[PDB]
């Protein structure tokens, strides 16, 4: 940032993990996270995908006010049961119609939504409510939408290589994104054999 | 006021002495040699050879530091010394 | 509001969209009707609101808040006005005519002085100046003894 | 630093303490000096009334743990043994002289000059 | 010490002599506590406790003992953390690296006692480690194309790994079992697919490896037991009270007939969902949640096996064994797919009944049934099997083996000695100390075995200096033999990581001064 | 201005910032001169940022406050504007319910979805009404949600919530706006205006600047130096200098500092004591002799001969030679009126009256009665 | 802990954590002192690390050396105000010359 | 290139002795000279 003669330490993510060697420290021009995929059968590595940053969860809409739904007949219950799956299919098609290949939410998912995402071939990352969303939006350059109806083709981030990495015999998996454009945030991966190192 | 300036000049040379002590050589002898070499020639880039490389010139040894950092350090040390020299009372339980 | 515990019931979106609009419109209308009588300063005796304060500052209306259950009655007896338990515009016979209402400070203490240019009036206030609380208390006791005498 | 195993003062605190002790000793027997003064009373633990006002006996039967008080008591005892009259006036004069010299000491004046002036006077 | 108090009450600080002395004493104690279990003929220890639930475990691994002891020395804590990191990395060499670190620290103690600057020792140790890591890469055997030799190398590595624990009596079968279980992963590094089921009954001779899959769950009531040529379909839905709607739906009626109609509609919806589940043409339903009474009888009335209580691990294992996917919704039967199984029955192992799954198609996952007489023996066998599987996966992913037994340490010591014999200065003492610490490991091994250690070490060093750069130490008799004839083979990445961790720990502990301890809470 | 600077340098002579008394004088002069007419001491903001020396302290001509808690859409908006428009609001910009005492009794899913869409419609209408005012900087006391932060970042606009009341009042007094509660009346006369707005890193903390306001009546001080005690002493010295300048402006009457006024008063009281006989002469003489404790204590703090200096001052006052005080650097006596040493005359009168009242109250005490507990 | 030949330090937390570093400010922040002057030095080192970041113990070493040098002048018979003024003048001269 | 020291207790002992001697000399410095006072 030469036009203002200042930097920002919040953009540089400094993360470390035990195991490995000290000479394995390298620079990554992307955003790394400590989460995995929502489904184990989802494809791990991808070559051409688009980032779809989302904030609303994969649940039906619910207002924060005090609302009461009254069902006094079988017709109302049947209409509600039909509208549930109707809205589910509508939002699933809206996620696919935007052209993106990898959506990013914030909160948890469900069962039917995860099954539909696996059937439609679209990986996703869960639990990223921290600065990871901001880092991805800054690096990839994609915009953030609050709902699903505003997910357009212009508000998508370009991804180069999104593939998780495996360590030793532990059950810890970390997803790292690389091959991005002119990003303004990099990550520093520190590896060692001791905790104080 | 010449006694305070001499004390400040004598206390400012505590870094080369500490470096020579941590290295493993004579502190006062190396400091006097560096001072003589600096007052005899015209190059303010003669430090203490801590890595034992031979030449004492810091221009070719790739020893680069900071200027604003050293200035702020000196100013903060002087301010703290002035503040400590002003306090002369204590009332602790 | 109502004394009995009661909530609002809304169903359609028109009510949810127009409730706050109608509330703000009624508040603005009440503020305009209160200031239409010619009042320059409103002295309340309870909790104030943000929208009411903003509407009063928009029409240049001074707001004075105080709670003591005695100072309000003293000010009403001094300025010759009556208290209203509702937010209704007062009548000409229920107005408090003063002389100069400003906000100054003496001895690093903000105080509101209600000085009147009339020689008579109702009650007065003696201001004491000193450097010790005991001396001020003694002066107050001497003033009380003189008043009793 | 300086392990003395005890208590110590500074410079002016000891002088102020000595001045206060001398003033208290003087005020103890300051109501039986002139001919219009009354007598005192000294009672012990077993109950023995001692009505006297000579000054020397009161100072001897006082038991004070102060150095200046003991010095004044022994001076009054020496005065009573050598003469017998004027045992309290000398102590009062000494206390007044100490109080007057304390003000000069507090005014950044060396005690040697004050002592020389007192001796000359 | 200065007479003016600076620190708070209850805080000690060691300078240079006392701090280094305490650190060296703690390091020597840590190295000597585990030194008894290093050689192949080592014994076991007892790790009893009193604050928990009277847990009693008997193991031979050093990292487990160091983690269960709970030390308090700062250097001992760093050593325990390093051992834990090494165990989480590859999990094969913790006692060796901690003994090497203890020997290096003991040598550094005598070096400092000889008036030597720590910087020179650090530089010499770094140069020795660099020379060792440079000479170790040149002595590596590459394999991958020849599967016949690769299988023999894997078998030898598994045998050498299993002969260092309690499985020396049944190494002739456990090695083959681990080899057969490793090849079933098809190169996948997922170690969670191998399920270990320990039972109390038979001995180690009754242990085997199932070619299919086993499950310790129960089936529903009024359901067929054995089903031939079935189709397993893994699902993920909530049959127990299907109320996934997060809406505020509440029944606000005014008659019991409306409530009865709502209940009948809910029952009809549940029946329709059950029928849509069976619309795929399956006969073996598997869910991840609980099954009530209505879906149980609905599945039993049609002759469909229902399995309850299945977590994520079991679902993943079943999907890897069969081939089906975790389906839901149930709307498109074409994009769901099924599994393949032609033999399903229930077996009785000891006193419990388990479901047996045979006739699989793929078979990416497998289960191993372990039998033992004592819980400690079963835990030791499970730990040894896990370590063997981990080292086998590591040596498979590495695709290169290195002759073990002590040849690599001797080669590294010879390289360090040759490097030190060419440079002067005070750096020759650090390299000599490193070579002595490296050569002390075969000495400790021979001392724990029960033979002459000094003579064997001298003979091995003379052979390595004269040309025999491939010999080792015979443990069956106590002589000198070639490592390529017997069948002792270790790894390369494991030894490299061990050496790097030892060097890092030595360099970190070497520059330690002023141990400032705060006030304990 | 010269008299104000001299008074500030005299008041800041026996303080901790005595080495930099000529630098803070102009600062406090410019701060008091731009304090409207009623002299509002609460309008001057005193900020303390860790780091920097005494020479790094600057005085801005606007307002400045610490960066509040941000969200996820804070690094996506530009932090520099040329001529923006500040809009001080006071409503919450987040997704929440309307009223706490409300209840929605929906029937079917149609009205449910209608209300769900109408909530976001109202939110977007409010966000557009705030954006339609032509503003660029949004400041409000209530915390701002993430939805409004993400909406404002897409249009290259700056926003900041959780603004304190004092900071908002200072910003309003500096710019010239007003506190707007509702967003249904956002005109052009209720919006702020500045010349520059940046956000740099000073001492590892993010701070905002709003300098460039010709109609401003307040300022903000950035005090640097030590950590806690040094900053507190600097703030106390700044407050004392501000009070001294305010008194010099309100009274415009200062006299010569030092021990000249006390010596003149003692001489006058000693000369007046030679007229009234009786026991009144001794009391006036003691009162005059007690007034000479200021020069003695002033000369005894540096280890000087106080007796000779007091005698010389008494001789100079009796032989005349009116504003002759003491000297520390010259180790003698000089004219304090020509040495630029001026002090407010009302301070001495107030101190004398307070001392007289305290002495009278202490003498009036006869019997002291104490009660347990 | 000054220079390339200096060693590292080891600190013990309140619970039982082990921390080994040589930054200087972190060592002083977890020292747990109770002599005010030590807390002042710790705060000064923390402020220096927050401002610049490099050289956290050099400033306190220079301050200690200056105080040790001024102790001799104070024991000789010089007023502390004159010593502080001379030190400030020398610091200003050094800053202007650097 | 050598002369390494691994002992610190004698240095601290000498420093403490020097400090104690300096404190004693400063305490006895009052009773010195013709213009000195007496102690109790
Ligand atoms: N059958 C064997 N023949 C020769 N050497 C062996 C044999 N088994 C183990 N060793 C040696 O014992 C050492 C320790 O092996 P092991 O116990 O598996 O590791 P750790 O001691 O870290 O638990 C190894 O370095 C290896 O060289
Ligand atoms: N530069 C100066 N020249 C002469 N006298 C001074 C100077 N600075 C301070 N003084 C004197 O020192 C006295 C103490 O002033 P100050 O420390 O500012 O407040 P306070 O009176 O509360 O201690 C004042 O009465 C003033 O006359
Ligand atoms: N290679 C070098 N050559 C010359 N001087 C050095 C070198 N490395 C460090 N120093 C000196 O050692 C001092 C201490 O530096 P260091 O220990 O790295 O950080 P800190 O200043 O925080 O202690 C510095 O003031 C620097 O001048
Ligand atoms: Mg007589
Ligand atoms: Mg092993
Ligand atoms: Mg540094």
């Amino acid at each position: 940032d030469m036009e203002r003669r200042d930097v920002d330490f919040e953009l540089i993510k400094v993360e470390g993990k035990v195991g490995g060697r000290l000479e394995d420290t390298k620079l990554i021009k992307g955003v790394i996270v400590d989460k995995d995929f929502s489904h184990p059968q989802m494809p791990k590595k991808v070559e051409d995908a688009k980032i779809a940053i989302l904030t609303c969860p994969f649940e039906p809409p619910k207002p924060k006010t005090k609302h009461k739904l009254d069902v006094t007949s079988v017709e109302d219950y049947k209409a509600l049961q039909k509208y549930e799956k109707e809205k589910f299919e509508e939002m699933i098609q809206q996620i696919k119609e935007t052209g993106a290949n990898l959506a990013i939410c914030q909160w948890g998912f469900d069962d039917e939504a995860n099954h539909l995402l696996l059937q439609n071939n679209l990986p996703a990352v869960r639990w990223v409510g921290g600065p990871e969303i901001e880092l991805i939006a800054i690096a990839t350059g994609g915009r953030i939408v609050p709902r699903f109806s505003e997910l357009t083709a212009e508000k998508l981030g370009f991804a180069g290589l999104v593939q998780e990495i495996s360590f030793g015999t532990t059950k810890d998996k970390m997803l790292v994104i690389e091959q991005c454009k002119n990003s303004r945030a990099v990550t520093i991966f520190i590896r060692g054999g001791n905790k104080m190192i | 006021e010449q006694y305070a300036m001499r004390a400040f000049a004598d206390a400012l040379e505590v870094i080369p002495m500490a470096l020579s002590e941590n290295s493993g050589m004579n502190p006062i002898q190396t400091m006097t040699e560096v001072r003589a070499r600096q007052v005899k020639e015209m190059n303010p880039a003669l430090g203490i050879d801590c890595l034992h490389k031979g030449t004492n010139d810091m221009k070719q040894q790739h020893v680069i530091e900071t200027l604003i950092g050293k200035k702020q350090q000196i100013s903060l040390a002087t301010q703290m010394v002035r503040m400590i020299l002003k306090i002369d009372d204590i009332r602790k339980p | 509001i109502t004394e009995t515990k009661g909530t609002v019931l809304i169903k359609t979106a028109e009510e949810l969209m127009n409730f706050s609009k109608g509330e703000e419109n009624l508040m603005d209308a009440q503020v305009k009707a209160i200031a239409d009588t010619g009042a320059n300063v409103v002295v309340t005796g309870g909790k104030v609101a943000d929208m009411a304060l903003h509407y009063a500052n928009k029409y240049n209306i001074m707001l004075v808040r105080l709670n003591s259950k005695w100072d309000l009655r003293r000010l009403c007896k001094t300025v010759g006005a009556t208290a209203l338990p509702r937010l209704t515009p007062p009548v000409l016979e229920e107005m408090g005519h003063c002389d100069s209402v400003y906000l100054s400070e003496v001895g690093d203490t903000q105080v509101v002085v209600f000085k009147h240019e009339k020689e008579d009036g109702a009650i007065s206030t003696i201001v004491l100046r000193g450097s010790t609380d005991n001396l001020m208390d003694d002066i107050e006791r001497a003033v009380d003894d003189g008043v009793n005498t | 630093p300086l392990s003395v195993f005890g208590d110590r003062s500074t410079g002016e605190t000891i002088r102020s303490q000595n001045v206060m002790a001398a003033a208290s000793i003087a005020n103890i027997v300051k109501s039986s000096l002139g001919p219009v003064g009354l007598d005192k009373m000294l009672v012990d633990d077993i109950g023995d009334v001692t009505i006297t006002n000579d000054g020397a006996t009161i100072l001897k039967l006082l038991e004070v743990e102060h150095p200046a008080a003991k010095v004044l008591c022994e001076l009054a005892d020496l005065q009573d043994k050598e003469v017998g009259d004027g045992t309290t006036s000398v102590v009062i004069i000494a206390a007044e002289l100490l109080k007057n010299a304390d003000e000069l000491v507090k005014q950044k004046i060396h005690p040697t000059s004050v002592i020389s002036g007192y001796r000359l006077a | 010490l200065a007479p003016v108090n600076i620190f708070k009450a209850g805080a000690d600080e060691e300078r240079a002599e006392t701090a280094r002395l305490t650190s060296f004493i703690g390091a020597i104690a840590i190295g000597d506590l585990v030194k008894s279990t290093l050689g192949p003929k080592g014994m076991d220890k007892i790790l009893l406790s009193s604050g928990r639930d009277a847990s009693l475990m008997v193991t031979n691994d050093g990292a487990t003992i160091l983690k269960n002891i709970g030390v308090d020395n700062p250097a001992a804590k760093v050593l325990v953390d390093m051992s834990r990191v090494q165990d989480d990395e590859v999990g094969d060499g913790t006692t060796s690296v901690t003994v090497l670190a203890a020997e290096l620290l003991r040598e550094a103690e005598s070096l400092i006692a000889k008036k030597i600057h720590p910087q020179t020792i650090i530089a010499g140790w770094r140069e020795a480690t660099k020379a060792a890591r440079e000479a170790l890469l040149s002595s590596a055997v590459d394999h991958g194309s020849d599967e016949v030799k690769f299988r023999q190398d894997l078998m030898n590595i598994a045998g050498t790994t299993l002969s260092s624990k309690l499985l020396t009596h049944h190494k002739d079968h456990f090695t083959k079992l681990a080899v057969e279980a490793v090849l079933r992963l098809k190169g996948s590094g997922n170690l969670e697919a191998i399920h270990i089921i320990k039972k109390l009954g038979g001995s180690l001779a009754d242990s085997y490896l199932d070619e299919g899959f086993l499950l310790d769950k129960k089936i529903g009531v009024n359901q067929p037991k054995r089903i031939e040529n079935a189709k397993i379909l893994i699902a993920n839905t909530g049959m127990d009270t299907d109320k996934i709607k997060i809406f505020g739906s509440r029944v606000r009626v005014d008659s019991t007939a409306k409530v009865a109609e709502i209940e009948h509609a809910e029952k009809e919806k549940m029946k329709e969902k059950v029928e849509r589940i069976l619309k795929h043409g399956i006969n073996c339903f598997i869910n991840r949640q609980l099954i009530y009474n209505y879906p149980e009888q609905l599945f039993g009335a049609a002759g469909v096996m229902a399995i309850e209580h299945a977590d994520f691990a079991g679902v993943e294992r079943l999907a890897l064994v069969t081939g089906g996917e975790i389906a839901s919704t149930f709307d498109h039967p074409e994009l769901v797919k099924l599994g393949s199984c032609k033999l399903i029955e229930e077996v009785m192992i000891g006193e419990d009944k388990l479901i047996h799954f045979s006739g699989v198609a793929l078979g990416e996952a497998c289960t191993i049934v372990l039998r033992g007489a004592t819980q400690q023996i079963l835990d030791e066998a499970e730990r040894s099997l896990h370590d063997a599987l981990c080292v086998l996966a590591q040596t498979v992913k590495d695709s290169r083996t290195v002759y073990g037994g002590g040849c690599s340490e001797m080669l590294m010591a010879h390289a360090v000695t040759q490097l030190a014999n060419r440079t002067p200065g005070k750096e020759a003492v650090a390299m000599e100390s490193y070579a002595k610490a490296l050569r002390m490991l075969p000495t400790i091994i021979a001392d724990n075995a029960g033979y002459d250690s000094a003579d064997l070490v001298a003979q091995l060093r003379a052979a390595h200096s004269e040309g025999n750069t491939t010999a080792g130490l015979d443990m069956r008799e106590g002589t000198i033999g070639d490592m390529a004839i017997l069948g002792i083979t270790e790894s390369f990445q494991v030894k490299r990581q061990v050496l790097l961790s030892a060097a890092e720990a030595a360099e970190v502990i070497l520059r330690v001064d002023n141990i400032i301890k705060a006030a304990p809470r | 201005r010269k008299l104000l600077e001299k008074c500030a340098m005299t008041a800041l002579s026996s303080k901790l910032i005595s080495q930099q008394k000529a630098f803070f004088a102009k600062m406090v002069v410019d701060a008091v001169m731009m304090l409207d007419d009623l002299l509002q001491l609460k309008m001057i903001g005193i900020k303390k940022v860790q780091g920097g020396a005494l020479e790094d302290s600057q005085l801005v001509a606007g307002v400045a406050f610490k960066k509040t808690f941000s969200y996820a859409g804070f690094e996506m908006q530009p932090k520099k504007y040329h001529n923006p428009k500040i809009a001080l609001l006071n409503v919450e910009l987040e997704l929440k319910a309307e009223k706490d005492n409300a209840e929605i009794r929906v029937h079917t899913v149609e009205d449910y979805q209608a209300i769900v869409d109408a909530e976001w419609n109202i939110l977007y209408d409010k966000l557009e009404k705030i954006h339609h005012s032509g503003a660029k900087v949004v400041l409000s006391k209530l915390p701002i949600g993430d939805v409004a932060t993400q909406y404002f970042a897409d249009r290259d606009m700056f926003c900041a919530g959780r603004v304190p009341e004092e900071d908002l009042k200072r910003t309003m007094m500096a710019c010239g706006g007003s506190i707007q509660t509702s967003v249904n009346a956002l005109s052009a006369d209720v919006l702020g205006r500045c010349q520059v707005f940046e956000e740099t890193q000073i001492g590892g903390e993010r701070y905002n600047f709003f300098t460039g306001c010709p109609k401003a009546k307040t300022c903000t001080f950035i005090l640097r130096g030590g950590a806690e005690q040094f900053m507190e002493e600097t703030e106390r010295s700044l407050h004392d200098a501000i009070m001294i300048v305010r008194r010099a402006i309100k009274n415009d009457s200062v006299v010569a500092g030092g021990g000249a006024i006390e010596m003149e008063l003692s001489k006058y009281l000693r000369d007046y004591s030679r007229t009234i006989p009786g026991k009144q002469q001794l009391l006036i003489g003691a009162y005059a002799k007690a007034l000479e404790i200021i020069p003695r204590q002033l000369c005894d703090n540096a280890g000087f001969d106080a007796t000779n200096i007091l005698n010389k001052l008494r001789a100079r006052h009796a032989q005349g030679g009116t504003w002759y005080g003491v000297d520390i650097n010259n180790e003698d006596i000089a004219d304090n009126f020509e040495a630029f040493v001026w002090e407010p005359a009302m301070v001495r009168i107030n101190a004398l009256t307070a001392a007289s009242e305290a002495a009278c109250l202490i003498v009036s005490v006869d019997e002291t009665i104490k009660n347990p507990r | 802990s000054l220079g390339p030949n200096g060693l590292d330090k080891m600190m013990v937390d309140k619970d039982g954590d082990v921390t080994v570093t040589n930054d200087g400010a972190t060592i002083l922040s977890m020292m747990d002192v109770d002599h005010q002057i030590a807390k002042l030095m710790v705060e000064l080192s923390k402020s220096q690390d927050d401002e610049i970041g490099d050289g956290t113990t050099g400033v306190v070493v220079l301050a200690g050396a200056l105080l040790e040098e001024a102790e001799q002048l104070l024991d000789r018979g010089i007023h502390p105000i004159r010593i502080a003024d001379g030190y400030e003048q020398a610091a200003r001269v050094a800053i202007e010359h650097l | 290139k050598g002369a390494y020291q691994d002992r610190d207790k004698p240095a601290q002992i000498r420093f403490s002795n020097i400090s104690a001697a300096k404190a004693v000399a400063d305490a006895i410095r009052t009773s010195l000279g013709p213009k000195g006072m007496d102690k109790m």
